[PDB]
């Protein structure tokens, strides 16, 4: 093994800024250190092979430098389509090895949230179970706190975050917020709203509903 | 151009044995080393090892780590590239990748997609998709196991506007994500929008109409 460690680990540059990732190597590497870009959710892709060789397809704002032990990977200017996690690795000896990884979240400007409170699914509510989903969509930062309310009340322990990876068009996170109050209670009540405060959109906001049926 | 799709059991009982197949098409092992790559939940890839072309005989060289358990090999007649791990434990969990070491581009120029192999003394579970009515649309693919579950609308057409979320493990000890895709204000006539929740671990298919 020849421990390979990148740096920094999870950084936060901007669009038009040059992101420069560097990865030292326990021992010697020579020209044997590639690079990969692993977009959110996919598989690694090869961005640079043998210290400073570019791949076909891969842009030109990407490039490698030097060789020896100190290595560095640089981005002319960063685009919202570069919200990946980049890896370095070497193939001189074996086993092969990779860096602990460098994430690269893109920084933009506040895009105040959008909610779309979806009442329950007629039939889910046939399980003795029933979940009221809440959704904001395309915002930034990721700092968003959803406040669930029943008939202007609550009982908590039902909420549950899950937000997406930064979009590579906008660079805006989005998170759902399922309230799964199960059956027999969706009935016992009638307004389950879904208030929602965020860093950029002052004075809280919500999409609710007094239900509207039986 | 070229294709490298994986395959294999999605959940595996500890003690039992891991089994995956890299079905290839667009090149040959006769001029290419086929190695694998694994990545546990939110972590970093780890080279398991590879196998050599026709010249070198199809010899194999495992990373010191697994060596002793792994056992790659290839059936040039069925254009595959099988991997077998004995003694799978909660540690050998990840997405197992089959990259195709190339020419200079090496190592690793063409990776497969992904195949999550979860090790759990648990069992399967067919997901439930609940048509979430609305502007936005979505689907609730509720209560299932093991992961990952993949959903795509209108078996194509609809992209740019979709937000298929991650997953959360419910106290039920079950997973539950919910794919959503905002659509244009007016453009919801007596129209279609199928919901293609796919889920291999179970062997279950559902195309709910939101």
């Amino acid at each position: 093994d020849i421990q390979m460690t990148q740096s920094p680990s999870s950084l936060s540059a901007s669009v038009g800024d040059r992101v420069t990732i560097t990865c030292k190597a326990s021992q010697n590497i020579d020209k044997y250190l590639n690079w990969y870009q692993q977009k959110p959710g996919k598989a690694p892709k090869l961005l640079i092979y043998n210290t400073n060789n570019l791949q076909t397809g891969v842009p030109s704002r990407f490039s490698g430098s030097g060789s020896g032990t100190d290595f560095t990977f640089t981005i002319s200017s960063l685009q919202p389509e570069d919200i990946a996690t980049y890896y370095c690795l070497q193939h001189i000896s074996r086993p092969r090895t990779f860096g602990q990884g460098t994430k690269v979240e893109i920084k933009r400007t506040v895009a105040a949230p959008s909610v779309f409170i979806f009442p329950p699914s007629d039939e889910q509510l046939k399980s003795g179970t029933a979940s009221v989903v809440c959704l904001l969509n395309n915002f930034y930062p990721r700092e968003a706190k959803v406040q669930w309310k029943v008939d202007n009340a609550l009982q908590s322990g039902n909420s549950q975050e899950s937000v997406t990876e930064q979009d590579s068009k906008d660079s805006t996170y989005s998170l759902s917020s399922t309230l799964t109050l199960s059956k027999a209670d969706y009935e016992k009540h009638k307004v389950y709203a879904c208030e929602v405060t965020h860093q950029g959109l002052s004075s809280p906001v919500t999409k609710s509903f007094n239900r509207g049926e039986c | 151009q070229v294709q490298l799709q994986e395959s294999g059991p999605g959940l595996v009982r500890p003690s039992q044995t891991l089994s995956l197949t890299c079905t290839v098409s667009g090149f040959t092992f006769t001029d290419f080393y086929m190695n694998w790559v694994r990545q546990p939940p939110g972590r970093g890839l780890e080279w398991i090892g590879f196998i050599r072309d026709k010249a070198k005989g199809y010899t194999t060289e495992y990373n010191p780590s697994v060596k002793g358990r792994v056992t790659m090999l290839v059936d040039t007649s069925k254009n595959q590239f099988s991997l077998r791990l004995s003694s799978v434990t909660a540690a050998d969990t990840a997405v197992y990748y089959c990259a195709r070491e190339g020419h200079t581009a090496a190592p690793f120029d063409y990776w497969g997609q992904g195949s999550l192999v979860t090790v759990s003394s648990a069992s399967t579970k067919g997901p439930s998709v609940f048509p979430l009515a609305p502007a936005a649309l979505g689907c609730l693919v509720k209560d299932y196991f093991p992961e990952p579950v993949t959903v795509s609308w209108n078996s194509g057409a609809l992209t740019s506007g979709v937000h298929t979320f991650p997953a959360v493990l419910q106290s039920s000890g079950l997973y539950s994500l919910s794919s959503v895709v905002t659509v244009p204000s007016s453009s919801l006539g007596t129209q279609t929008y199928i919901c293609n929740v796919n889920h291999k671990p179970s062997n279950t298919k559902v195309d709910k109409k939101v």
